């Protein structure tokens, strides 16, 4: 039961950002088709690292231009076709505040993302096979991580200054972790996740830094629970057996400087929370690398809340994917290189993803 | 008129300043309430400079310090102690929450409270003064405060002065000794920010006074006070030509041009060698070549290095008491000659040199004799590279895992700048293999 | 100015405080009157810490007594040091915890959590700068455990950026005094590894063999193990009380014990401690507390060093001395006893040194280890748990007060998790 699976990840760079492009940035990342190169304005070194998948955004009509229409065709649609057999899959996004991983998963109203694309195509791939001999059903949540407090987003909040009811998360003996009080609700259309995402991401909590305009505050969580109802021999009873998938789509927050990302009150308190969540979530990345060389380690899953959840994603039953938003400003070079040497460890971890079916009994 | 402005951060800094200031006191004759006597034994004169002090229209002579801390622990038993009637009120401590042994505290979160302050009373104290030369910052890596408040401070001094010296006496961290877990991070983080601003950052380390006490004074219980009184002294020596008249006065602008050749290599050592007791006072001669000689031993050097793994590459000398210039001379070419004390092939000179004529002072219930020919050395070598390795892997064993960084994080601080504060410092260890390559 | 607020929740918790107020009260010159009756100046200058003025010169501490049963709160008021706390912080109930931690954390702490709540923004509001809290309380009961571990959770809940610091008994391997001992530390410990900064496990078998062994007692009775629990309470709060030359809060101890925000737990102890006849036969130096602090016969949390390598050790020391001694001796240590420590931080040790000892001694120490050792305590309770939660020994009277088998499973797998990260660095690298 199960196959081992090397981590998926892909790498991006992202166009010239306009606060950038009125200071005059120098070009520091390079594309020599998959290697990607950095070097520097001291050019006393050159580093170079090599990833799975290489897109490339700068400019539109460089040959080799990654669109928002290809970074599906080459990432989300084998983890859609993944999830068709019964393995779980993931697809979580790395970065810092201005790479772009909120234009990649989520896209914007006219430039769609992988959210879009997978949901609508998947109905469009339902809608193509399904027949009176199995079932399709799906479910779907939409959760967010602010300052050490999981929060529901699909939960329309109304006549209060804290509507914003902090959910908690446990641990279940079998089907490991799982947050309480999540709303699941049911989807038949497209039409009907436009209509969840629509009121989510307005929830989700977003704010005005210096980095960008519309800078998430929040790691926010979207899950998909695809459970198709089999028919094959036995002696009586038909639609027993079915095969159960879990489709998590994951947009982090930022790196975040404080110096870069002008900021007091508030929006400093939850860059602290950003900053500890995302020094948690490298050392889960760098002791599951160290456990590729036989070297037994322990992965300090529980030191916050969202590497506690996406537990059984990095590790566990996942068939995951990192993908990793880089800019090329040489401003952003103190904070790419740190992205792409974490990019370079999720490569060689081996988590074992096996399809989940359960007779009834 | 010449003026410096000494600053004095953290404990360190602050109990450095204490031994500083009861030197400079009995130096001079002003006593600890601030009154100056010998302005009214013979008739008048200028007993206590203005360079390191000021004057009230009714005779107290006011030093120019600014005495900032975090914790009040310390400065409060300043405001309690021998030297309250000294100081002028405004001493800048918090009252509040210690820097707790990490940059992020003293650079953001509880050192953005005070700065604003910090910068007040300095411009106070330089408006105030007709020609200032330089600063003297006291602090000590290894902590919050003297790491983090000092970077923090000595960025905005760059900016608001630019055209002044901003020296800068610290506590070099030990291989062996330590009080902290947390000494390499923070002096990492903070050379990152002071190999741009600050222009010579002179450096002890508390084992090498402890071996020197050991050898040189028959103390095998040495504590705080007598290692900053071997600092003062050392302060005094350096400052010795702004507030007495001699023969060669190095003036704070010449050490700046003298020994730092290179932007990012500024950080000389120091020694001060006459350290002898009443006992061993007798049966010395204690001229100018057993010193010099002395000076340059391995085994009196005030930070624990080396100096013949490196080669050095300046020496500034200054003397005081009854030296006489070919006493120096002489002595400069019996090191000249030595095959152990190597030098550079680009720097023949290496040599500067200062005579002054006032002797040292000795304090009652001190550890030192009284001399007539007192010395002082600060050199530039290649030696300490292995020190700057030694943090650099010390910081290694722990980033690797990323410990202890989830209490910087916590208080304001990125994780990438960790790993951009050990590329320079890695560059600068490189910049120190880049001098000892001798020229075609 | 630095401000601390002792919480005392269950017998045991209000013993030691009391015991503690005691202690402090001798340290700065208070008599059980609230009046200033010292001979030095160095008491006054610090109070605020740990005692609030009210009217004459007369001195408050800052406590909030807390209870289900009023038994331990008449044991105090009638005591000799009682009549100085303030009436409107004895905060008690009724309808006491029956040894149960449902009966603690959702029913008559539920009912009760308001009010001391209510106490603790009180004396939080009336403070220039809070460092943090100093709860005391006992794993294997109901009342201390639960109620505290609840306090603990609102409080960081409402009070982020400050300090809980814990004195926590915990359970002994060899002998119980209570049956249920193994699910309400468990609990406890799911509670307190995910709400504190620093946890000092104190053991009543250690200190059983400390009073049997180096003081020579032959009766030693409870007051004596709280005498001892004091002191060390004492020193970790000192060089916030007293000046120095190396000074040490709650928040350096914290950075520089803490690798990471799980393992600050942490085995206590004690320096001068001799039989006292055989005090005369024996120097008073930094020495010989450096090797009556590292020794396995000096601690309190039941474990042995030897059994382990020290992530963290902090020494504060107490009276006028060298650092020189100080330096040399905790290198000593690092050096020699290498194998008892790790390699990936070069130095393991912080030294912290203060001015004014104890009232009648002329050199004190205080030692706070972080030692891989601590795990066989949970081990314990991991295994215990396991033969009585594998056939629910006791567990109808925790599901009976609004509670379920997950929250079981859970403190478990993070107990050995817990063990387990201890663990890891356990070995050779
Ligand atoms: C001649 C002399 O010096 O008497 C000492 C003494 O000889 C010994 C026996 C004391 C004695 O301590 C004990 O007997 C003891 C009993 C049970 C549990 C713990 C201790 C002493 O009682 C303890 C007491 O220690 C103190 O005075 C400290 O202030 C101590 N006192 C209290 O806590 C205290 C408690 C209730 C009421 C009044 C004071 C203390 C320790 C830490 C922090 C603050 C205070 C002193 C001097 C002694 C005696 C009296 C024999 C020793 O203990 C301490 C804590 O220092 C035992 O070893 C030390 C030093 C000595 O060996
Ligand atoms: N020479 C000398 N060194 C000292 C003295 N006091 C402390 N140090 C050294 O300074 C290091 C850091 O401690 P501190 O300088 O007191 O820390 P800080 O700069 O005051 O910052 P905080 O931690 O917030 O108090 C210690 O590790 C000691 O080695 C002193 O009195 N003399
Ligand atoms: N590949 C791309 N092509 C064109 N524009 C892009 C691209 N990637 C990012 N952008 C723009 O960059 C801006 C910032 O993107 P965004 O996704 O918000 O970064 P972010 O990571 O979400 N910020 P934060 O959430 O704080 O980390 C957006 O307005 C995007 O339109
Ligand atoms: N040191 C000390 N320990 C105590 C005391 N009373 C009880 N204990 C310990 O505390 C545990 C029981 O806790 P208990 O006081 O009953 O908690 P509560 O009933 O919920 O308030 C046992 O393991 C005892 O060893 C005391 O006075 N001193
Ligand atoms: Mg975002
Ligand atoms: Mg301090």
């Amino acid at each position: 039961l199960g196959s081992n699976s090397q981590v998926t990840v892909a790498v991006r760079v992202r166009p010239f950002s306009k606060r950038e492009k009125t200071e005059k940035a120098s070009q520091v990342v390079f594309t020599n088709g998959e290697e990607i190169t950095v070097e520097h304005p001291d050019m006393k070194q050159v580093y170079s690292f090599i990833y799975d998948v290489s897109f490339w955004s700068f400019d539109e009509c460089h040959p080799g231009y990654a669109s928002q229409t290809t970074v599906y065709e080459t990432l989300a649609a084998p983890l859609l076709d993944r999830a068709f057999e019964g393995y779980n899959t993931c697809l979580f996004a790395y970065g810092q505040t201005g790479s772009g991983k909120s234009y990649t998963m989520m896209g914007l109203n006219e430039e769609p993302g992988i959210i879009p694309r997978f949901c609508e195509d998947l109905f469009a791939q339902i809608a193509k096979k399904q027949t009176s001999e199995v079932s399709y059903h799906l479910e779907m949540s939409f959760f967010e991580v602010y300052n050490e407090k999981i929060h529901d987003l699909l939960v329309c909040k109304g006549e209060n200054g804290q509507r914003k009811q902090p959910l908690r998360a446990r641990e279940h003996p079998v089907s490991g972790p799982y947050v309480e009080g999540l709303s699941m609700n049911v989807v038949s259309s497209y039409s009907d996740i436009q209509s969840w995402l629509e009121l989510g991401n307005k929830q989700r909590a977003t704010a005005a830094t210096g980095m960008n305009d519309k800078s998430s505050r929040s790691h926010s969580v979207f899950t998909l629970v695809m459970t198709q109802t089999k028919t094959e021999v036995v002696e009586g009873e038909e639609h027993d057996h079915r095969i159960t998938s879990r489709i998590n789509l994951v947009d982090l927050a930022g790196s975040e400087r404080c110096s870069t990302a002008h900021s007091s009150g508030q929006r400093l308190k939850e860059g602290v929370s950003i900053n500890k969540s995302l020094l948690t979530l490298g050392k889960v990345i760098s002791a599951l690398s160290e456990q590729a060389n036989g070297k037994r380690v322990f992965i300090p899953y529980r030191e916050s809340t969202l590497t506690w959840l996406l537990k059984e994603s990095l590790g566990g039953n996942s068939k995951t994917a990192m993908i990793a938003t880089v800019s090329p400003a040489a401003s952003n070079i103190e904070e790419t290189l740190s992205t792409l040497r974490y990019a370079t460890q999720a490569r060689l971890i081996v988590n074992i993803a096996k399809v989940n079916e359960d007779m009834n009994a | 008129m010449r003026e410096c402005i000494s600053i004095h951060v953290g404990q360190a800094g602050v109990q450095i300043g204490n031994a500083c200031w009861e030197l400079y006191c009995l130096e001079h004759g002003i006593q600890p309430d601030g009154q100056m006597p010998s302005d009214k034994t013979i008739g008048g004169g200028d007993d206590s400079f203005n360079t390191f002090f000021s004057e009230t229209g009714a005779g107290k002579h006011v030093p120019r310090a600014v005495f900032v801390d975090l914790e009040p622990t310390v400065i409060d038993e300043v405001r309690t102690g021998t030297y309250r009637q000294l100081f002028h009120p405004e001493q800048l401590i918090t009252g509040k929450e210690d820097a707790a042994n990490n940059y992020a505290r003293g650079h953001y979160t509880i050192g953005k409270e005070i700065i604003d302050l910090v910068l007040d009373r300095i411009r106070k104290l330089a408006d105030q003064c007709t020609g200032l030369q330089g600063f003297l910052v006291f602090h000590s890596f290894g902590g919050g405060t003297g790491s983090g408040f000092t970077s923090l401070l000595m960025e905005r001094l760059s900016v608001d002065y630019g055209k002044k010296s901003k020296l800068e006496f610290s506590i070099y961290p030990a291989p062996q000794v330590s009080t902290a877990v947390v000494e390499p991070y923070n002096s990492i983080l903070t050379t990152h920010t002071t190999l741009e601003h600050s222009d010579c950052a002179f450096m002890v380390d508390n084992e090498a006074i402890y071996d020197i006490c050991r050898r040189n004074l028959d103390i095998e219980r040495p504590t705080y006070t007598n290692l900053n009184r071997l600092i003062s002294q050392i302060v005094s020596s350096i400052t010795a030509s702004l507030r007495f008249d001699g023969a060669l006065n190095v003036d704070l602008t010449e050490f700046q041009t003298n020994l730092v050749p290179y932007p990012r290599i500024h950080f000389p050592l120091a020694t001060y060698a006459p350290v002898i007791s009443a006992e061993k006072a007798y049966h010395e001669q204690l001229s100018v070549a057993e010193i010099t000689n002395a000076c340059f031993e391995p085994a009196n050097q005030m930070v624990k290095c080396d100096p013949r793994h490196g080669k050095y590459m300046a020496c500034c000398l200054l003397y005081r008491g009854d030296v006489v210039p070919k006493d120096v001379n002489a002595a400069i070419a019996t090191i000249k000659t030595k095959r152990s004390i190597q030098f550079v092939d680009w720097c023949p000179t290496g040599f500067k040199v200062g005579i002054n004529y006032q002797p040292p002072t000795v304090v009652p219930g001190g550890d030192l004799a009284k001399v007539q020919r007192a010395v002082c050395m600060l050199s530039n070598t290649t030696a300490i590279a292995e020190a700057w390795a030694r943090l650099d892997h010390k910081f290694d064993l722990m980033y690797a895992k990323r410990a202890f960084v989830h209490w910087y994080v916590g208080e304001g601080m990125e994780e990438g700048e960790f790993s951009e504060a050990r590329e320079d410092m890695a560059a600068l260890e490189k910049d120190y293999e880049e001098v000892g390559v001798d020229s075609v | 100015m630095r401000e601390i607020v002792h919480i005392q929740a269950g017998q045991c918790g209000n013993q030691i405080g009391a015991k503690f107020w005691e202690v402090i009260s001798d340290e700065h010159g208070i008599d059980p009157t609230g009046s200033y009756h010292g001979d030095s100046d160095l008491q006054l200058e610090r109070i605020n810490v740990y005692y609030n003025e009210a009217t004459g010169n007369k001195y408050v501490p800052r406590a909030i007594l807390v209870d289900l049963e009023p038994g331990t709160m008449d044991s105090v008021r009638s005591g000799p040091f009682g009549q100085i706390f303030r009436p409107d912080n004895f905060v008690f109930g009724q309808s006491g915890a029956g040894n149960n931690w449902a009966k603690g954390h959702y029913t008559e702490g539920a009912e009760l959590v308001d009010s001391v709540l209510d106490v603790v923004r009180k004396e939080s509001e009336s403070c220039d700068c809070l460092q943090g809290f100093q709860l005391t309380h006992s794993l294997g009961g109901g009342t201390g455990s639960g109620m505290g571990t609840l306090l603990i959770s609102k409080i960081r809940e409402e009070y982020p950026d400050r300090i809980m610091n814990t004195f926590s008994v915990m359970p002994s391997p060899k002998v119980s005094d209570t049956v249920v001992e193994p699910y309400n530390a468990t609990l406890s410990v799911h509670q307190l590894v995910e709400n504190t900064d620093e946890t000092y496990c104190i053991d009543n078998e250690a200190l059983y063999d400390i009073c049997f062994r180096t003081l020579k007692l032959t009766t030693p009775t409870y007051g004596d193990l709280n005498h001892l629990v004091s002191a060390t309470m004492s020193g970790v709060t000192t060089c916030l009380r007293f000046p120095g030359q190396l000074n040490a809060d709650l928040r350096k101890l914290a950075v520089n014990m803490v690798p990471f925000p799980r393992l600050h737990f942490f085995m206590p102890g004690f320096a001068p401690l001799t039989s006292r006849g055989s005090q005369q036969y024996r120097a008073l130096t930094v020495p010989e507390l450096t090797q009556q602090m590292f020794d396995s016969k000096n601690m309190m949390a039941a474990c042995d060093p030897r059994h382990g390598r020290y992530l963290t050790v902090a020494a504060i020391f107490r009276g006028r001395m060298s650092m020189k001694e100080v330096d040399e001796q905790m290198l000593n240590v690092q050096n020699k006893n290498s194998s008892y420590f790790v390699e990936w931080i070069p130095n393991n040790v912080k030294t912290a040194v203060c001015d004014i000892p104890p009232r009648g001694l002329k050199m004190s120490a205080t030692f706070i280890g972080n030692s891989t050792a601590i795990q066989e305590l949970f081990k314990r309770i991991s295994e215990q748990f396991t033969a009585m939660f594998r056939r629910k020994a006791f567990l109808h009277w925790y599901t009976g007060e609004g509670m379920d088998e997950m929250e079981f499973t859970e403190a478990e797998s993070n107990m050995n998790d817990l063990v387990s990260e201890y663990q890891q660095y356990q070995d050779a690298t």
